[PDB]
């Protein structure tokens, strides 16, 4: 089915022809348009008072990256390199070797935050919930180099944001 | 060895097209130096034009020559209509590039590239 | 968090920190791996 | 005391400059949509004194909002150069920050800081409108820290 | 009745097969191959000499009426002596059908411009010339459309490197943007992903 | 060589040149060209700056990520100097003013500061030290600028005996205070010259030539403990040179003699400016000082640099001084000035 | 498994003896100049060379030509071969003429003064393959190694 | 634990630290070197060994689907503990 958006024949009776004459000379349809912007003047605006008020987000939000630990404090990351393989932007760089004990752990874990597209494939790919995108979106920097995160920066992010991150995973993991 | 031609049936027709393009470029250099306000001289512009024609002087395939002339004409139309900017016109001169050595010993010291 | 407090971990920061960009305590990137090739060290005595 | 006077005069000019930032009407790709959302009613950048103006002659900030190609690079440099001073650049999003997801492309400039100096780098693909607004406020605090007249005084 | 498997439509397959040979019967001078895919798309493989006759017939014939050129593009297959495959995707509103017409060429052989048949082809052919280097004869205005001015090479060729040969930066000494040989602070990491076990026996090639 | 400073790559932006240079006075006319050239090939550059960070923004695009490092410093504090040089292999000193201020004078910037940088650099084990003096440095010179250059040049030589000292003539370039200085005299109508500028000979040198000479001195092992004189290829009478400047800028040229005492009196008048003086008495003396001939010293050719003639680059500097009517004039319209064999 | 020896004890810079008889890093230009200066002052028997076990043919021929241009013929290897009789005149005198794959066609193998297990492990595996699948007879003159 | 190199630079949990004469440490002058102080190798070693009464035990890291893939560990050797290859928790057989 279709409909016509603009296929009208206007009435030619005297009343309709005078109603259009008054509209042309008295600008009635232009005054009607003033009424609508007047009605907005007296509405409450939609502005929020940033940074005192914040735009609503959900637990799924994809923000700054972090590397997480188990409750014991051991790193979750096992240097499987699945996040590095799936990264659409090739933003992750990883090196690994046996730790001083026998553990399989990374020696390099970099994210070029200026290559990253914040797509979240890395946290989907991770089998142990080690790499996540956190809820933080207020980390703009004065230099480019400050956005090339090494493993120390990402572990600090996890230690900094774990309290919020764990609660967000708790809200969403049954959808995953 | 029977193939579909582009513009020239043989190398003598192709060289006629090459000479014509050289004239158009030769006439244009004085205008290009003026419009784009280049700090090179007209001789430098014409020397560069000559240099670009001589790097291809060994072609013997009229279809290859036809394409180089085709590309050379698009290159010229970009310049005349000022679709190019000063940066594009000056890319032919590689001003910021340091001279790479050509002798063996100089290559040997810097690195491994042949 | 008053009604639903977060889960306490030993490794979680006790003191939150704001954005430190542009300050002496900003983040500076570096390579976290060790040297990969060891260079030979010549003997410290003469013998030639 | 000259020290006290120049200190106060920096506050005056710094306050004027950060309170009346006029970004160039300049956007390149996806990230320009989030910039439009920062002008929209919810965030209303204009309420901070941040007003878009089209002419580079009447602009204080270039927000590089999107991918910079090699074909567009001379044009971006041209309009930056035509800004009167003082002028600032905000790099918005992964593309402008360091090439992003077209980083290895033959036609893409790997970061707009190869072409212009950059004051603030806003991460994201795209940064949320609020993330950009955070970046603008970070630029305001940077301007608030400028010591032009104090440095002039001690020259 | 198989929730995960895409259903077949054998009616559309039958109809497209009949039309495919109908085109082969009318244009035998040019048509080299006709095939219909398992998801019901009809492809006509023609000699490049027949681009104008074949496209004109499909547009104008009363049983064709492919009045719309949806897409025109090229594929580069270096292992073929005619490495470039030119692909025309046409749509017929009258019969609610689509058809694909394909031909071939190399780096030195020109293909006739189809702007006389479809004015939509003007920019599609400039893009093919720009990204592949295929020359279209009698084009009203053939020049680069996507690459930077003065750009050298045809990036969509398989042997053109992903990051190209030159990169740009602003140089303060000359006060302009300059082009210089490309160096990457991090080289793109080539991945070898293909599994060494065959996945689809139906497409196995004779040894 | 420590493994981190072995050269790698092809001498481009992302390469590793192996040079860790601390450049003092990088935010000036010469500094921006030195930093640019060092950055082009992938050098690590430390830029200690006194100015406000907005004024270093033009340096940031000159290096790959992490290659340009900025520090704060004060010429009178040696802790700040030592922090900026203790990781470097070469220290370059480009510090200088063309005028004195209430806080720093010619002795301070041309003797005390260079000596302190050389002194701290030596204590920190810096191996290469490049110091920019002046061709016309002389203790018998009228100008305190040139007298201070002679003292500082001597001082640096004892403090850092392996220093490479470079003595340029006036440097012409886009941001120079030489060709631009002459062109901006048009705002006063005629061009005053002491004795009409007929008793002065200049040998100006191109900025890029000087920059390449400094870069080549870093790499060349012969440059240690040497003194170079960087001069242009041709010598000109000051009258012809100023006349040439106005010919290239297409501005009316109305020279007229002005005696030294009267023109020294104009210099002090302009010295009242609390900002950057348009001209000073010292500048008036330096402009009219004939450029010395020092055959015993090595020059640009000893560093593999071909001095660029003034005639090939004046339009690069002077085009912006033309009115709209004459903006498009090409490099071939103006006849070269008379030289001196 | 020996590739990790490529990561350690590596020569990465030219080195010459300083003024106290100790090796110190220098540039290629200085290092080659000293050698070239000494090369130009000697001839004939005064110049010799020894090629080790991991040298490539390109280096071997380049070094032979260089010493030849000062009329030196003393190009030696560390590994001895008897030069009596034909010596190295005939390739067949110093080659594995049957080829490695030829072991699989042999019916009797005589090993003389060789522990092929450790001297050529993949050659010993070919012998065992024949010993196993072809009933090959192997005899040894030498130490009764395993 | 976070040692400090004789220069004073902190050593990371990967053992990284610029040596003396490495120019690259200039990048930390007037700034700081980012080092995570919670070394995972130390923290995991503070977990007590768990006594179990069977030859084989399973570990999923705790928290169900929030942990790691479930693996089964053999505890037959009495000269050592059984370690989880994912999370490093240790198990021993109770006699
Ligand atoms: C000419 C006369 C104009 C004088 C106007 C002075 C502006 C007063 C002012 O600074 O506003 C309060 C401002 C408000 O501070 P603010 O700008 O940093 O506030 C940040 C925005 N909020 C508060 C919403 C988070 O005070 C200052 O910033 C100090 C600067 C004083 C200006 C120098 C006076 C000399
Ligand atoms: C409707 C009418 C409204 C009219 C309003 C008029 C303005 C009222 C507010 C005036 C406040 C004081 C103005 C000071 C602005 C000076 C401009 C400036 O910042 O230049 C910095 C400059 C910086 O000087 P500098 O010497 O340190 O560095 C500049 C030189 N380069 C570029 C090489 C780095 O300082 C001055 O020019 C002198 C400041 C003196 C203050 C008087
Ligand atoms: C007894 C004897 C007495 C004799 C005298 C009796 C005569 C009385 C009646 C005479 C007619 C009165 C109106 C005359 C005013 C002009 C009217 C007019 O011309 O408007 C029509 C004009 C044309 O537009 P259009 O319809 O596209 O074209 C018509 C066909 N070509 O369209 C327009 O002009 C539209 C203008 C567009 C811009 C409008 C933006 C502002 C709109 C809000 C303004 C509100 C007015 C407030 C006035 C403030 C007063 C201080
Ligand atoms: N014609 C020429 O240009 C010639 C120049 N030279 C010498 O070359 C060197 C550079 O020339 P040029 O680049 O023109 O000099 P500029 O005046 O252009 O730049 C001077 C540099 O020195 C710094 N500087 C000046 N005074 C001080 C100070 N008191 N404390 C700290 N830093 C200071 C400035 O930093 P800020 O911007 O922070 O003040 C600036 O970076 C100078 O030594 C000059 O004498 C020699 C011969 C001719
Ligand atoms: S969010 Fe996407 S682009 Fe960013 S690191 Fe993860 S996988 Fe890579
Ligand atoms: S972060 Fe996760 S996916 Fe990436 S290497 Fe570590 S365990 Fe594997
Ligand atoms: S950074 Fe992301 S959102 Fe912004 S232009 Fe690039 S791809 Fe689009
Ligand atoms: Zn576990």
């Amino acid at each position: 089915t279709y409909k016509y958006v603009n296929l009208r024949e206007p009435s030619m009776d005297m009343k309709s022809v005078t109603d259009r004459a008054a509209q042309t000379l008295l600008w009635t349809e232009l005054i009607r348009g003033l009424g609508m912007t007047l009605s907005y003047l007296f509405r409450e605006p939609a502005t929020i008072n940033y940074p005192f008020e914040k735009g609503p987000l959900s637990p799924r939000f994809r923000g700054e990256h972090a590397l997480r630990r188990y409750p014991s404090g051991e790193e979750r990351c096992i240097a499987c390199k699945l996040c590095e393989a799936v990264c659409p932007a090739q933003a992750i760089t990883i090196e690994a070797e046996p730790r001083a004990d026998g553990s399989r752990r990374t020696t390099r874990y970099d994210i070029d935050m200026t290559k990253c597209i914040y797509c979240g494939f890395c946290q989907e790919a991770c089998p142990v919930d080690a790499i996540v995108e956190g809820p933080n979106f207020e980390f703009s920097t004065e230099t480019h180099e400050e956005l090339l995160y090494n493993k120390e920066k990402l572990l600090n992010n996890g230690d900094k944001w774990e309290a919020e991150i764990a609660a967000n995973i708790q809200a969403d993991y049954l959808y995953r | 060895t029977s193939v579909k031609p582009i513009f020239s049936r043989d190398m003598n027709e192709a060289k006629r097209r090459v000479r014509e393009l050289y004239r158009a470029w030769y006439r244009e250099v004085p205008n290009t130096v003026h419009l784009f306000q280049l700090d090179i001289s007209v001789k430098q512009g014409r020397d560069k034009v000559r240099e670009m024609f001589k790097k291809n002087a060994h072609i013997t395939d009229p279809r290859v020559v036809d394409l180089l002339v085709i590309k050379g004409k698009m290159e010229l139309e970009e310049t005349i209509k000022v679709w190019k900017q000063r940066t594009h016109v000056m890319r032919f001169f590689h001003e910021t590039e340091a001279p790479r050595p050509k002798d063996f010993l100089s290559k040997f010291y810097v690195g491994h590239d042949p | 968090p008053t009604v639903k407090p977060p889960t306490a971990r030993k490794f979680i920061w006790t003191n939150h920190k704001f954005n430190l960009s542009g300050t002496p305590q900003q983040y500076v990137p570096y390579s976290t791996t060790r040297k990969k090739i060891q260079e030979w060290v010549p003997p410290s005595t003469p013998y030639k | 005391r000259g020290e006290y006077v120049v200190a106060k005069l920096d506050d005056l000019i710094n306050w004027a400059r950060r309170s009346s930032l006029w970004p160039m009407t300049f956007g390149l790709a996806c990230c320009a949509v989030e910039m439009m959302h920062m002008a929209a009613p919810r965030y209303d950048m204009d309420r901070f004194g941040v007003v878009f103006r089209a002419s580079p002659r009447q602009s204080d900030v270039m927000i590089v909002a999107g991918t910079l190609t090699n074909k567009m690079a001379p044009a971006l440099r041209k309009v930056y150069d035509q800004m009167p001073e003082p002028r600032y650049v905000v790099s918005m999003g992964s593309c402008a920050n360091g090439g992003g997801y077209y980083h290895y492309s033959y036609s893409v400039v790997r970061g707009c800081d190869r072409i212009v100096p950059v004051d603030i780098y806003v991460p994201g693909c795209p940064p949320t409108a609020e993330a950009l607004l955070y970046g603008i406020l970070q630029l305001q605090k940077k301007i608030k820290r400028e010591k032009r007249l104090r440095i002039w005084y001690r020259r | 009745t198989r929730p995960t498997v895409r259903p077949r439509n054998d009616v559309a397959h039958k109809q497209l097969s009949a039309f495919g040979e109908y085109v082969a019967e009318i244009l035998p001078k040019y048509v080299q191959q006709v095939q219909v895919s398992c998801f019901n798309e009809l492809e006509i493989c023609i000699h490049p000499d027949g681009v104008i006759p074949v496209l004109t017939f499909l547009r104008d014939h009363s049983n064709a009426q492919f009045k719309s050129l949806a897409d025109l593009t090229a594929v580069d297959i270096p292992t073929r002596q005619n490495r470039f495959e030119i692909v025309y995707n046409l749509l017929s509103l009258r019969f609610n059908s689509r058809i694909r017409v394909k031909t071939y060429t190399d780096e030195l052989t020109p293909i006739e411009s189809s702007v006389p048949v479809y004015k939509a082809a003007n920019w599609y052919e400039r893009e093919i010339w720009d990204m592949f280097g295929v020359f279209f004869a009698n084009h009203p205005d053939l020049r680069r459309i996507l690459t930077d001015y003065g750009f050298e090479g045809h990036p969509f060729r398989k042997d053109f490197p992903l990051s190209g040969y030159v990169e740009l930066r602003y140089d303060d000494e000359v006060k302009r943007v300059v082009a210089e040989p490309v160096e990457l602070a991090q080289e793109f990491r080539k991945f070898d992903l293909n599994s060494p076990w065959e996945a689809f026996p139906a497409y196995r090639q004779p040894p | 060589l420590h493994h981190a400073v072995i050269p790698h790559g092809k001498g481009g932006r992302s390469s590793v040149s192996g040079i860790v240079a601390t450049v003092f006075g990088a935010t000036g006319f010469l500094g921006r060209y030195v930093v640019n050239h060092l950055g082009r090939m992938g050098s690590q550059v430390i830029v200690p700056h006194r100015c406000e960070p907005y004024d270093t923004m033009h340096l940031r695009p000159m290096g790959d990520l992490g290659q340009i490092i900025f520090m704060d410093w004060n010429g009178r504090d040696k802790d700040s100097i030592r922090r900026a040089v203790e990781h470097s292999s070469v220290v370059i000193n480009l510090v200088g003013r063309e005028w004195e201020t209430q806080n720093f004078d010619f002795e301070d910037v041309f003797v005390k500061i260079p000596q302190a940088i050389a002194q701290v650099s030596k204590e920190a084990g810096v191996e290469k030290f490049i110091h920019i003096s002046h061709l016309n440095a002389d203790i018998k010179s009228s100008s305190k600028y040139l007298r201070s250059k002679a003292v500082g040049e001597k001082e640096v030589r004892e403090t850092f005996p392996e220093a490479t000292i470079i003595k340029p003539a006036e440097i012409f370039g886009r941001e120079d205070r030489f060709l631009n200085y002459f062109a901006n005299i048009r705002w006063f109508g005629g061009v005053p010259l002491i004795s009409l500028g007929k008793k002065t000979v200049k040998q100006p040198v191109y900025i890029v030539d000087v920059t390449k000479g400094i870069i080549n001195a870093i790499k060349d092992p012969d440059a240690r403990g040497k003194t170079f004189a960087f001069v242009g290829p041709s010598r000109y009478l000051l009258f012809d040179l100023v006349q040439y400047v106005f010919a290239v800028a297409h501005r009316p040229f109305l020279p007229y003699p002005l005696p030294h005492f009267a023109y020294r009196w104009i210099g002090r008048l302009f010295e009242i400016s609390p900002f950057e003086p348009w001209t000073t008495r010292d500048k008036v003396e330096r402009i009219h000082t004939t450029d010395k001939i020092l055959p015993h010293l090595p020059g640009l050719e000893d560093l593999g640099v071909e001095a660029t003639p003034l005639e090939l680059k004046a339009i690069e500097v002077l085009r912006r001084h033309r009115t709209y009517r004459w903006l498009s004039s090409e490099i071939e319209d103006v006849q070269p000035a008379k030289t001196i064999p | 498994f020996a590739y990790d020896g490529l990561k350690r004890q590596r020569l990465t810079e030219p080195m010459v003896r300083n003024e106290k008889g100790l090796l110190t890093h220098t540039t290629w230009e200085d290092a080659l100049s000293r050698v070239a200066g000494m090369l130009q002052s000697f001839q004939g028997n005064d110049v010799a060379a020894i090629a080790g076990g991991l040298v490539d043919a390109e280096a071997l021929i380049a070094l032979k030509d260089l010493l030849n241009r000062v009329d030196s013929d003393t190009l030696c290897t560390e590994e001895v071969f008897p030069t009596a009789g034909a010596g190295t005149d005939l390739r067949s005198n110093y080659l594995l003429n049957t080829t490695i794959a030829g072991v699989e066609e042999a019916d009797v193998v005589l090993l003389v003064g060789t522990n092929p297990r450790f001297e050529a492990p993949l050659f010993n595996a070919r012998i065992r393959k024949s010993w196993l699948h072809n009933d090959l007879k192997v005899a040894l003159i030498g130490s009764p190694v395993d | 634990g976070v040692r400090t190199s004789p220069t004073g630079e902190k050593v990371t949990h990967t053992g990284q630290v610029y040596d003396d004469g490495d120019y690259r440490k200039v990048r930390f002058v007037g700034r700081q070197k980012e080092v995570n102080e919670n070394f995972a190798i130390d923290l995991i070693a503070e977990q007590p060994v768990s006594q179990v009464g069977s030859r084989v035990i399973s570990c999923d890291g705790g928290g169900g689907a929030l942990g790691h893939p479930r693996v089964y560990i053999n505890l037959d050797k009495e000269t050592k503990t059984g370690t989880c290859g994912y999370c490093g928790l240790q198990f021993r057989q109770q006699h």
